[PDB]
């Protein structure tokens, strides 16, 4: 979203029309997903692993199940990540979401599912 | 992202609440010659069948309801729940986020094998990629 | 797709429904980029000779009908291809296969087609 | 291509045989509001005109029948055979691989721009992009 | 089984034979390294809830029961380790487990035990 | 490694000859408290059942004989031949020198998944991991 | 591994549950000539014996049961109870996966003496340094 | 056991007890894998045309089977592998064979059995 | 023509009139040298030692008799060439062929001759 | 370069076919004040002369035919045939192209000096260093 | 090695005292499936036959006794003595230390000369690695 | 095993249980590889002449019956060896001691025997 | 040859006398080592189909018995050689031919014989 | 070596032709007090002594003929043949060239210990270095 | 030679023929170049009191009856020597054995004669 006018819009004539979620891309991605994983975090007896941002690269805790330590790929490309079962991927943007370059799948809110399905089983 | 705000999101699991809101297997969709997919899974040894039928509005493109079934093992119920939570309230692009790996590390107990209840990703990718051929937009298909 | 499963697409109720194919996905485009590219390289007295992968630099060699040697883009991006008939070509996978970062053409079987279009004439 | 391995491609190509096997001048398609494209490209002085028409199933999205015609040049019959192998068995994204440069410098032989005998890729890029406006999927077309 | 996925094998009535435990192997036993820092602990009534992940340095934080420090050794041998009560070690994989190659005692399941024995003493 | 050397060696395929020479599904082994594995595996979904029972000498540690059973799939017969030719007449270092991707990419056309049409690597690895626990040597078992 | 997951496993102590399952110094094994280990250690300081005999399946390589004993030292009871939680239901590559330094600083509180209250893991390093010899594979023993 | 000869040992002195194979030396077991292929891939005009052998890189060239490039990982550890469908592997020497830290498999005949399966189909 | 036009100068009315085109000039065609010898490579019975591309820089050679390693001159000029029968010499473009700075010879179509004259004698 | 594609083109002798095309020592040429070169070189080792005379168009600048005489050695004849394959049907920038080190190491076993048989290219370098002058352009010579 | 320490060592060896301890080649062993190795070697060009049979306590993994025979060469007597001396009271792994170039170049003298007058190590590597095969562990052997 | 125990055994319940060898983890192997080269090294009227001790190298010296000279392998791997009749070796620790890449031989006790076999003759 | 004479300006009276091949210039020996070695090492259905060309290494590549790789010693001495069949050979010249310094032995046309003994056995 | 190139070279082999040329073990040499070497080597595992006698010209130094014998193993005949083809028509700076390495990996298999039937270059390294001594040129001998 | 054989070149049908003294290389200089620089150093009250080698170099240390230090020379040369009564030499091997390239001497037995000529007087 390059309009950047969310709030001054949506009073029932464009709120009955579909509007896509805002993207900055980077500021929005940090604002949304990083604290969607923190909403889950500590102050309950339903256990948690915590959220991390070690050097401004997301390094979300996945200690018990899976390995999804996000890194940056050496110069000329951004983001190196490796799935423990389906192999590596390179992440770039496509509509402000981080969408893989090798299979076109996101991770925008999949990480939120992972954490609270690690306490369902 | 997520706000309420409470820490009781893990106290009661999302899946029950999702199921409760709009059961099942009915949904809401518009009618035109482009039409929604239907997804299935098989195996008779395991016995599993997971019938994931998306019902998608064609005036917003948003999956309003996609409901699951489960036959066979009782651990495929949980698997298909988070494949009907992440994909709703989003378009087909952001309803293809889902990875098998999401639910394939949660019944693990890591093996070199794979279960028949780690197939709920493929259950709804037999419905949304059957709605990228019947929706006549194969861009997101591959 | 990150199905990453041995079989379990074959019970015949999803074998009649569409699903992703050829996206496994970081070495897939070195198996379908070399699918019959180097197949016609020897073991015939006719056909076309010498078409082979070097140290991981895949090339196309044809008598005098074209050339493709994989190249790298200028800094901030990587992987480049060039044609003497359309000049600069930019590449990197986008959501699956190779997809131009110049437009949206794919060299995935361009290399294979031209090996046997040099036997046609 | 595939592993077999076939090294008996010696003055033989099964592409012409494949065109012969399926009809010509219709194929397989479903009747619905999204409908198949039609392709044309021609040069009047040269007298060469190639009509490549895709007839594509509208519920699987895979090109199952790809027609070709060639008029004028006889060295363009061969060019059209490569727009009738690869495109089949695949969706539009995996059938938009081909370049004009793919077949153009395979005609001949001298530096830079060649002749105009070939037009085969252009013919089916007027047919798949007329099935990205009639299929109703703009993004691929641009 | 180096595929690390092998669905539709042993539905559990044709097994009755030993079942192989996962190998990935680059990050397989980093999901066995911790197995109670997302499945247990963190905002639980007992002590030591802290967890930290750098970009490949991840251990349970248990200073009283002794922490291990994951380090890398100078180029010639991979990984370096330090143990308060048994001095420095050199570690490499064997089948995917993170172990000294001079012994069979891993730190993989040691940190699993010590987080839930921190409740007792 | 290996040589013969003959230009007619690959004209024929070794697997059929090997299967033929032995008659039929019987090997040689020693008798003692540690004992040879059994390698049942089955997929009712793809219909292929196999059984790779090793018969190994316990006083030399050399696989003498191992045979396959292949039911269901007919293209899995010749993919069970690599778990009865490398192993036979060779050591227990050659027991594990196989992959499941060694024999499951050939029919393919590599997809996202694989195929459970042949499960012969798994079959002999249900028998050599039952001969690292019955043999009594769990060092390379896990 | 497999978890509920809930912190109810920290509300009650695991050692008590472990003790409850099969008291005392009794297990299950496979009876054959290479026999299960015997695990003992002794300190004349408090004149006590800690007995961690492993009783191991000799055909799957999994410790079925190991039951502890502790005398004298009242803080050594808990010390010997986590050498039985881990190794049961797991391989012999997971039997030896624990150091004495694991348990020899858990009452620390840095002191001058680590006492004879934390010798438990030397009683199951007397059980696997007796079992691996008897099992006939001292590969990981030495 | 190192010598410079075979012979002048066991001249039918004992012959009822054979003995498991020696492994002299470290890089001789990268020559054994090579040796097998030349009459399990070549000397016939049918199927598979070439298996490239490069300097300081060993490759396997099969059309659609996929290729295996034997790589090295950053100095600290030697030899890296990446399979076209099996995922990442790594190998370290044992007694002079190259033994995977996955299932204990050896690539001496992994990349020899695919090669003669090429001939079959 | 230096506008890269060689179409619409071919219907015959200017194709009869003398025109010369074979210019690469470098970037930009390799069909006149690198893979002009690919036809004259190996598949067919005649023995030829190499045509094969290296690491991504053309170093075309005939290891039989015509070693003329294509190299770059140290910075301040481009192109260096070797000769077995007259030692090395500096070379540079003059018309997009690699031209001798001695008095002008071009190895563009000469190495083509040498390969099929190395089986004749 | 060269495309036909036929790779059995040089399995049989090129030289015989080339010689056969123009019988016998008569080429095609134009004449004005610029006039064709004349080129010989001795070799008394053979006891004969190798006479390579270019017969060149003086209005297109293309060598129509080059006509050569060779006696003595039977390998000398085949060293004067590749100076008549390449140069014909091409310009005088392809007559200045040719190297004297082309044919001077083909018989060998790379020497350090030309043999008597090898000197064929010295007769066409006595034909282009006499034609260039007569043609009135010594520019390309040096 | 071990800091005994002998500072009174000249030219004597206790290897002779060790061999006698039990008369050759008999010693002590346990009886069950790991039956002790029998190792032989012979030279047809030096005439020396050395028979080394280890006798091992199977349940402790420690070789109790090994003694040698030596025939033919008188310089092969010393070679066998060290091999037997070293490995008594020690583990099987401690008997996998020994190299054949322990005794091969420690005879005479430049690398040019090598003899078959010392093959003692080979005979105990046909008894400690023929033991491992019968002991049902191949993971210290290879 | 990194038990790090200083006894607390011998009341005769564990003294009827076999105790083989407890790992160093880095110290012990170096020892005993020089404890016959520091007990028969020199300074006796008969025994081997000398062993010169070095910093960052370690050797055995014998006049001409040869020895194993320990060296290091360039970064990627560690240890390198040369000898008059055993040729080049390398080693890795993987059996709880230094494992030769020739056949698994450990050089800890080989040097001990060679010293007193050079006293034999 | 220094003379740069391999005459025809002689009646070959000089030639009759024993005369031995000598390589000049320093590119000449390349076409005498890889002239002989690669001559039967590419495409035929009798065995061996291709050879690779690389920068800084130029040797025979045959995947029938393993290979020899010519290395380079760090600045102080030029060229090195190593083999796992005869250890680190070490290398220079002495007659303008490739002369290993193990014993002064050449290997200019020796390895030729192992290309046509790959057919025999 | 030089590319002629024979394309039927592989089908035949020089070794048979070389054997055929001399009936029977006859060669050519010059007679003077400096005389040809006489060379043999025996492997007791090959069971035969391979007799390689060089017959060398003494006025050019060129090996005209070198003949072989072989008995026992049939795998050593090939090795001795290729140690007479290589050195014929060569000088003693091209026959002091030859390496054991040539034939020391051609019966591979794994050459963990150098096979006896690869010792057929030692037969002629006892002839050409027994030539240097008798020809009065040793230094290359050492 | 280039050997790899020392056994089965001695049964006395080739040892009744001169069996030549080989020099090579990383197998005959380690202790056969150090055959008296430690032999007559210690293990006796008699002889000469010392000759000792350096750490990572070899030196002759006869008290005042000359000396040798193995030295190195800047890159363009590897290894160097000096002799008190004739100035500096240069040392390099060419046949395995080290040979002065200043006049031709091998220090194999120079450092053997001197050692026991210093016992003499």
């Amino acid at each position: 979203v390059e309009s950047s006018t969310d709030g001054q819009v949506v009073p029932q004539e464009v709120l009955n029309l579909p509007l896509e979620k805002a993207h900055e891309e980077a500021d929005d991605y940090l604002d949304h997903l990083l604290d969607s994983l923190e909403e889950l975090s500590e102050a309950h007896p339903d256990c948690i692993p915590d959220v991390e941002l070690s050097h401004g690269v997301m390094t979300l805790e996945i200690p018990a199940f899976g390995t999804y330590v996000i890194n940056k790929q050496p110069p000329n490309k951004q983001i190196w990540l490796a799935s423990p079962l389906s192999g590596p991927n390179r992440f770039d943007l496509l509509n402000g979401e981080w969408v893989s370059l090798r299979n076109g799948t996101k991770l925008t809110d999949i990480l939120t599912e992972e954490v609270e399905k690690a306490i369902s089983k | 992202g997520s706000h309420m705000s409470s820490i009781t999101k893990r106290l009661y699991h999302p899946k029950v609440i999702e199921h409760y809101t709009h059961p099942r297997n009915v949904g809401s969709l518009d009618k035109k010659l482009p039409n929604v997919g239907t997804g299935l899974v098989g195996a008779p040894a395991c016995g599993d069948v997971m019938r994931l039928q998306i019902k998608v509005n064609d005036s917003t493109g948003v999956i309003e309801d996609v409901k699951f079934k489960t036959f066979g093992c009782g651990s495929a119920i949980a698997s298909s729940s988070y494949m009907t939570e992440l994909v709703q309230g989003m378009t087909l692009d952001d309803a293809a986020k889902i990875k098998n790996t999401e639910i394939a590390k949660e019944l693990s107990l890591p093996p070199v094998k794979l279960h028949c209840s780690m197939l709920a990703e493929d259950a709804i990718k037999a419905a949304i990629k059957d709605y990228k051929s019947k929706r006549n937009t194969p861009t997101m298909l591959s």
